[PDB]
């Protein structure tokens, strides 16, 4: 090639690369860039380290994997661990809370107050008095006891008294 | 909600289940492995020592992490042109090897470089398939490259 | 010669952690007292299923394997070695000695005669197992180094072995080949079948027992 | 204190029946997978 | 509901309920609950 500064356009020396891909056989890819995005705690979130997929609250655990163990699971085979691939720390997972939802009625016949139970539900996550039972909103809670007339659970009852 | 689950305008004196409850999600999060190998593209990018065109190179590239996004959206080139998927489509993906040949040609012949051509840099000195995967990249380097 | 196993070649199916717990499984195995080879110091044998493979000693005669379907070039082949300085893994076509080895001045290496059309390239007494097995184009390979209070001879225990290496080396496998230092100045092989187990894990996630579930009417 | 056994089989029985009605959640019953992230990440709606 | 167009003659399986393509996908869709006739014939004459 003659070269010359002076020369004339496409008459210039021009670095080519090309490309050339190969995508016969095996599955080992060392694929391109992920794409982080660090990390919460104590929040019912969708979460996904490297294709496990779920959804719940994730804590900080006091186990200890495996160097080469990546996820633990329990009896019925749910996982309830996982370890995240950049702090090489395991963390716990729970379910985000759920349950049923149970309204206590005097009798339409006799009023249109109600009271309602968040069964097995501590009460942050929702006048309001905890049980065993569950987390239970609008009905107070006296010192005296009398006979079962609503059974509530746990050894609670709930009733009509004087109006409330 | 306890007329509706009942079906009736009046309901008696009990405790009835009338609906389920759930907490929603907050958000997503994603987590992955770093890149324990940030793989090799200088030596090719920045100055370097180039080939003929006869004596154009080759690489066996193994495993590490891409960062293609960057020249994709470097564009401080003459010339990128994949024949195949858009590079939006490239920098997601799994290949077991990719190649890389180099050479400096003039610019009033890149054209000549698309997979079926014609003339001396298709013809001879190289050569294409018909079919074709990967990407173009070519750029001026009369600053550097050419000289009183 | 020919010898019994006992209770050995039991590899982490996968990557799940398991506190107490017993745990069954479904893959390839080595049964238990099972008839494995016994080689001295060698010959080309055959792969079929995965293969267990034990070794003792106290110096490094054992120098790795050697792989593939024809172990010569026209077809491609893995070759695993380690000089005294450290491990090689490589994927080329090889032309491969009949009888490959390496000496022991210190000069060696007369295992190949060829390297051509690398794929994949990697550079860096004693009881030491291996389970290689390939599988949908990946090559696994668990391992376990515990120390004998013998010199050479196949012991009586229970080790799970723990996975190491691992890649898209795939080529074809049919045979393997065993590599030894000379002389210039003992190791078994076991087949894997598909069985099913029932693993014992610890409470820290460690495999500790297992049984057999085909020996006898008690397992 | 050194012969519970009726009340020992309804826990058990009750618990056993518990533990196969969650180790059904992972059978496909003639499907590609068992997890609907999987179905609706592999194949379009219809 | 009588719609009536002309399209090239490959992607007349692109009328359909329930599909993939690139006109099925910008420039007329049908849903997959659909009830009715597809009709199509020839035009290089008109
Ligand atoms: C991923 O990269 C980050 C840095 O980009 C590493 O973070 C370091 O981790 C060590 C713990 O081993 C800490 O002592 C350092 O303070 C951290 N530095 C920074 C800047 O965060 C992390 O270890 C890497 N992890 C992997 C698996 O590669
Ligand atoms: C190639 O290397 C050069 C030199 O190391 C880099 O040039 C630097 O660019 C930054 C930002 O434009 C300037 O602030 C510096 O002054 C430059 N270097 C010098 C020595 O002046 C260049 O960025 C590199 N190319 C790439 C793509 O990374
Ligand atoms: C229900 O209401 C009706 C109509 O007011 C009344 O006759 C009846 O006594 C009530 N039932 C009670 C109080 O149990
Ligand atoms: C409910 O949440 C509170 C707040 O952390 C906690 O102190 C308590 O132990 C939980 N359970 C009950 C039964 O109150
Ligand atoms: C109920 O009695 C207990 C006595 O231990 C007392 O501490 C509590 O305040 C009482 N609650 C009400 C609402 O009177
Ligand atoms: C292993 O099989 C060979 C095959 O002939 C047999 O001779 C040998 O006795 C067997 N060994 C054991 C321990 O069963
Ligand atoms: C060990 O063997 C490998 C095989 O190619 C070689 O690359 C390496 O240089 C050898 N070690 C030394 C110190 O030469
Ligand atoms: C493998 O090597 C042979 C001889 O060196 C050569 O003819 C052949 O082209 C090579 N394979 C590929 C894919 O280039
Ligand atoms: C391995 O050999 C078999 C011979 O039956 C062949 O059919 C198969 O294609 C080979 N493997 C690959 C990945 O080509
Ligand atoms: C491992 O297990 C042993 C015995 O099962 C236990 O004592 C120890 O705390 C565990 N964890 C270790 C050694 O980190």
């Amino acid at each position: 090639y003659g070269f010359q500064p002076t020369n004339g356009v496409g008459y210039q020396p021009y670095r080519v690369v090309v490309l050339s891909f190969e995508l016969l056989h095996a599955p080992a890819t060392v694929c391109g860039p992920k794409k982080s995005t660090n990390l919460v705690k104590n929040k019912c979130v969708n979460f996904n380290f490297n294709g496990l997929t779920g959804t719940g609250v994730l804590t900080e655990s006091n186990k200890k994997f495996l160097p080469f163990q990546q996820f633990g699971r329990d009896i019925a085979d749910t996982t309830d661990a996982v370890r995240d691939p950049q702090t090489l720390e395991i963390l716990d997972i729970t379910p985000c809370s759920f349950g049923g939802v149970s309204v206590i009625t005097p009798g339409t016949n006799t009023s249109n107050q109600v009271a309602v139970l968040y069964q097995d539900v501590n009460c942050t996550e929702v006048n309001v008095f905890q049980t065993r039972a569950g987390c239970l909103i609008g009905a107070e809670h006296v010192n005296n006891s009398y006979e079962c007339d609503i059974p509530i659970g746990a050894g609670i009852c709930a009733s009509y008294q004087t109006q409330s | 909600e306890t007329k509706c689950t009942l079906k009736s305008f009046t309901v008696e004196k009990g405790i009835y289940q009338t609906s389920n409850f759930r907490v929603q999600p907050t958000e997503s999060i994603v987590r992955f492995p770093n890149i324990t190998n940030l793989c090799p593209f200088g030596e090719v990018f920045n100055a370097t020592r180039f080939a003929s065109v006869y004596a154009w190179n080759r690489k066996r590239i193994s495993n590490c992490v891409a960062d293609y996004s960057v020249l994709y959206n470097s564009a401080s080139f003459s010339t990128f042109k994949c024949y195949g998927v858009s590079p939006t489509k490239l920098n997601d993906l799994c290949f077991t090897n990719v190649y890389a040949d180099s050479f400096v040609i003039r610019g009033d012949e890149v054209r000549q470089i698309a997979p079926g051509q014609t003339g001396k840099i298709a013809d001879y000195n190289y050569k294409l398939p018909d079919d074709f995967t990967g990407c173009v990249i070519a750029w001026n380097s009369n600053n550097l490259d050419s000289k009183v | 010669a020919y010898t019994n196993s006992f209770t050995r070649g039991v590899y982490y199916p996968d990557k799940v952690f398991r506190s107490s717990v017993l745990h069954s499984t479904q893959d390839l195995f080595l049964p238990f007292f099972s008839n494995v080879t016994w080689f001295h110091a060698n010959p080309v044998l055959p792969f079929n299923d995965g293969v267990y493979f034990a070794s003792t000693e106290k110096s490094n005669i054992i120098r790795g394997w050697i792989f593939g379907t024809t172990l010569d070039s026209k077809t491609q082949s893995l070759l695993i070695v380690n000089n005294a300085t450290n491990v090689v893994i490589k994927v080329c076509e090889f032309q491969f000695c009949n009888d490959p080895f390496l000496g022991v001045m210190e000069s060696e290496f007369r295992v190949y005669s060829s390297a051509n059309n690398c794929t994949f390239e990697y550079v860096s007494k004693n009881l030491r197992e291996f389970v290689f097995k390939n599988i949908d184009g990946y090559f696994k390979i668990y391992s376990k180094h515990t120390p004998i209070n013998l010199v050479r001879d196949l012991p009586q225990g229970f080790s799970a072995l723990e996975p190491l290496v691992d890649l898209p080396i795939g080529i074809n496998i049919t045979r393997f080949q065993t590599l030894l230092a000379l002389h210039r100045s003992a190791y078994y092989v076991g087949y894997l079948q598909p069985r099913t187990f029932l693993l014992k894990y610890n409470e820290n996630g460690t495999i500790t027992d297992a049984v057999d579930c085909a020996l006898d009417p008690l397992s | 204190s050194s012969a519970l056994g009726k009340l020992q089989d309804v826990v058990n029985q009750n618990a056993q029946a518990l533990n196969t009605l969650v180790k059904q959640l992972s059978s496909n019953f003639g499907a590609i997978s068992s997890v609907l992230n999987d179905i609706l990440s592999r194949l379009d709606p219809p």
